[PDB]
């Protein structure tokens, strides 16, 4: 699996179930899952039929190397800075209308906070999913 | 299990008396065992890289896997079958051989695949059947 | 007989659709939409225009009550605006 | 469930009386919401386009109460909500002040309000709620929905990084029993 | 100028009736008078009403920027619904013709369209094409409206935070009885018996016995055509 050429395929072959082509919404996950963020203007400039080829491009054209999860640090100097309680922090995901359900999120939780601590941070979520790729 | 074969294939490949791990897998598959990774990793923390023909004896043992069958080597590739034909594509196959575990070679795999069957779409069951003969 | 044949039959085509259509569980935070039979005069007007002309004086009285009755008490409850609102209402014909 | 009924014709089985429930029932059913009114005009019986009936539509403009709808200058604020759904709504412009223990709700408001920008004339903190001014309320969404799209995004970027290590463990018992497949073809290869 | 009619400096009676005129005639239908919107009846397509205008209403992010419409008011009342988490209502208003089923359609047109494209649209798909045979089946012909709503329509949605219908229930209530058995002259029954006595296959014509539109007693014969109406093209769609 060695570098990122190698754990991008690995990562289009499971998105798309060993497809040829990628459903556009299940490539939208595949972008979510490299810390990847696109604008409608950028969402609307994609092609018809995604093959893995476009992916591996896409991915190099992309993924910042430097800090891959970017958009969780993103939410300023101030909520990155401060804890959030583990079930209003939750409230807040379940708010911004999440896909993932009770065991995803309780994965999530073992994942981010894995001493079972009161409360937890965003700085903290995006250092443990870098160490997770 | 062939005694005879087992005490010729040992010499004919053995160094200063004792063999390494690579010409007792060959030595192994000569006589009709598989072994993999798992197995290799287990006698190198024994007796290193070189062995004796009694250590030797010991590795063709872990060899034997008695427990295979079509349906126990099937687990990942009913995985990826969401059809629900019992059939992939040889494009689908070769992908799922290359990406995980004892990673074989595009042309290993793609070889392998067109041994069985002239064919692109492959039943994984037949093809699990005929590998393990 | 033909009324309440075609008036069940109707409705039966909106429990069929709502069989299909509705949430196990009922609805939380939904969007009510609400499409009534307009004010209607004709030469000769009846009991169905009575009953259409109703609905449009009812919907008019929770109207005036909302945007006007209870924003006039919550100003003035809150401490805001002691000021009156100065409207008309229906409330003398919807009693009627 | 029809009731299966013989004789003279009861109060609930009269249509009028029916209807009148069925009516008062909808009604408060609307009352307990958020309504949102929208005043159809017509402006001819012709039903003819770009055609200007003034009798008709004045008529109108009296019974949907549009020029009785001025007065409601008179108020100022546009925005208007309980410390509650007001910091459920605006939440995200900071988390920070928005979840504090020692600060009280009343006085949480008035943070992320002036964290925003506002002064003190754009808002007006009542009783048991939150008023803002047309202008306020402008200043408040914008910030809001920049903060709105940078948490979406956030979120969107941990439901995936989970949701491919959910194949991930998924893919991980599979993967001794494809090593024996791997081994097998290995087998396979020295045989010919 | 300017779209809220409290923006006036004289808010008189006939200075209202002029801001309006010559927003209409200028074909700006939609006026706001906050927390009311004036939607004047054009009888004309506009073309303000297409999906092009729903996209826009929808990711546009200024609401400041945006025209008074219909759309105005369905994407402020689905920004609360998911903002405050508090259950909306939208409420149209005015006399027999004035455009009031219309506007839910487009309302209703505006929360079907979803932002991303990985919804279950079967529940939403049903939601759609009831409206075609609820106005089939409730609305009539009248000399007030061609398209008159003779049931009390009534719905509650479950709407995704970027757009789409989950889940709905539509309840209609009171149906005007007596537009089966007797109509005025001039004045038409409900749509779907003139629809399936004109629209309906050589099979159903023979195995029901079908007759003309003329030969049955609970039918006006004389106001039997309604101007701009193909009850044959209408009758397509409501099958399907
Ligand atoms: N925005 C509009 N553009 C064009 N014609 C319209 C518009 N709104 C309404 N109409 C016309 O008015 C007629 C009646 O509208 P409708 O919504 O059914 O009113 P109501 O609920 O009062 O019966 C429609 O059949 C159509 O021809
Ligand atoms: O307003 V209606 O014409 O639907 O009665
Ligand atoms: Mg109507």
């Amino acid at each position: 699996a060695s570098d990122m050429e190698e754990k991008f395929r690995e990562a289009f072959i499971l998105f798309s179930s060993c497809s040829d082509h990628i459903e556009m919404y299940k490539f939208f996950e595949l972008m979510n899952s490299f810390g990847i963020i696109l604008t409608n203007d950028e969402k609307a400039a994609l092609p018809n039929d995604i093959n893995m080829d476009y992916w591996l491009n896409f991915a190099k054209k992309h993924y910042n190397y430097e800090q891959p999860f970017k958009h969780i640090n993103n939410v300023n100097e101030q909520n990155t800075n401060v804890q959030i309680k583990i079930d209003n922090f939750l409230g807040i995901m379940k708010a911004l209308d999440t896909r993932l359900t009770e065991s995803d999120l309780n994965i999530l939780l073992q994942i981010t906070n894995p001493e079972n601590k009161t409360t937890l941070n965003l700085k903290t979520v995006s250092q443990k999913l870098t160490e997770s790729i | 299990v062939d005694e005879s074969d087992v005490r010729i294939y040992f010499n004919e490949k053995s160094s200063g008396g004792k063999i390494s791990i690579d010409n007792a897998s060959y030595n192994a598959r000569k006589l009709g065992l598989a072994p993999s990774s798992i197995d290799e990793k287990k006698i190198k923390e024994l007796y290193g890289d070189n062995l004796t023909y009694e250590q030797y004896l010991e590795y063709l043992s872990i060899c034997v896997h008695d427990k295979d069958n079509v349906e126990e080597l099937i687990k990942m590739f009913a995985h990826f079958d969401n059809n629900c034909t019992g059939y992939l594509t040889k494009s689908q196959m070769k992908n799922i051989l290359t990406t995980w575990g004892d990673a074989l070679t595009d042309q290993e795999a793609i070889d392998a695949l067109n041994a069985f069957s002239s064919e692109d779409n492959i039943d994984y069951k037949l093809f699990c059947e005929d590998i393990l003969q | 007989l033909c009324k309440a044949m075609y008036e069940k039959l109707f409705l039966w085509i909106i429990r069929h659709l709502n069989s299909r259509i509705e949430p196990e569980g009922g609805f939380k935070t939904f969007m009510g939409m609400l499409d009534i039979f307009g004010f209607e005069v004709f030469k000769n007007n009846s009991l169905e225009q009575l009953f259409i002309n109703i609905t449009n004086e009812m919907l008019q009285k929770n109207f005036v009550d909302i945007v006007f009755e209870r924003e006039s008490k919550l100003y003035k409850d809150e401490g805001i605006s002691t000021a009156e609102l100065k409207y008309t209402s229906n409330k003398e014909v919807i009693n009627v | 469930g029809q009731v299966i009924e013989k004789g003279k014709i009861a109060k609930g089985s009269l249509i009028g009386s029916q209807f009148l429930n069925q009516l008062t029932s909808l009604m408060n059913l609307i009352n307990s919401t958020e309504p949102h009114f929208i005043r159809c005009i017509k402006p001819n019986e012709n039903k003819k386009p770009l055609e200007w009936c003034e009798p008709k539509i004045l008529i109108q403009l009296h019974a949907l109460s549009i020029l009785e709808a001025l007065v409601l200058r008179q108020l100022g604020y546009s925005y208007r909500r309980t410390f509650e759904e007001f910091l459920y709504q605006y939440k995200f412009v900071d988390i920070a002040a928005a979840e504090d223990s020692s600060v009280e709700n009343q006085n949480k408001c008035v943070n992320i309000l002036k964290l925003s920008g506002l002064s003190e004339s754009m808002y007006k903190i009542g009783k048991s709620m939150v008023f803002l001014k047309q202008e306020g309320a402008k200043i408040l969404t914008k910030i809001q929905r920049e903060k709105l799209v940078e948490w979406e995004n956030c979120v969107s970027v941990i439901e995936a990084a989970i949701l491919k290590h959910k194949y991930k463990q998924k893919v991980n018992k599979n993967i001794p029993s494809l090593l024996r497949v791997q081994a097998h073809i290995r087998k396979k290869m020295v045989a010919q | 100028s300017f779209g809220d009619i409290g923006l006036l400096n004289h808010t008189n009676i006939p200075c209202v009736l002029d801001f309006l005129k010559h927003r209409y005639l200028k074909n700006q239908i939609y006026t706001t008078a906050v927390p009311l919107i004036v939607a004047i009846n054009p009888y004309k397509d506009l073309g303000n009403t297409t999906n092009e205008w729903i996209r826009r209403y929808r990711d546009t992010a200024d609401h400041t920027k945006l025209p008074p419409h219909v759309f105005t008011c369905a994407r402020e009342a689905l920004s609360n619904l998911h903002g405050v988490n508090k259950s909306q209502t939208i409420i149209v208003s005015g006399e027999s013709g004035a455009g009031k089923t219309e506007a839910t359609k487009q309302i209703m047109r505006y929360f079907a369209s979803s932002k991303s494209g990985n919804m279950d649209l079967r529940i939403q798909t049903a939601i759609m094409a009831a409206n075609p045979v609820l106005e089939a089946f409730g609305n009539a012909k009248t000399i007030r409206n061609n398209n008159s709503s003779r049931f009390g329509r009534f719905m509650q949605l479950v709407i995704s935070h970027e757009g789409g219908i989950r889940y709905g229930s539509v309840v209609a209530f009171l149906l005007e009885k007596s537009r089966i058995i007797t109509q005025d002259d001039n004045e038409r029954s409900y749509h779907i018996f003139y629809q399936f006595l004109k629209g309906a296959n050589s099979t159903m014509k023979s195995k029901f016995g079908l007759k003309g539109v003329t030969e049955y007693k609970l039918l006006n014969p004389n106001s039997t055509e309604v101007s701009g109406v193909d009850d044959v093209k209408d009758f397509e769609e409501v099958i399907e």
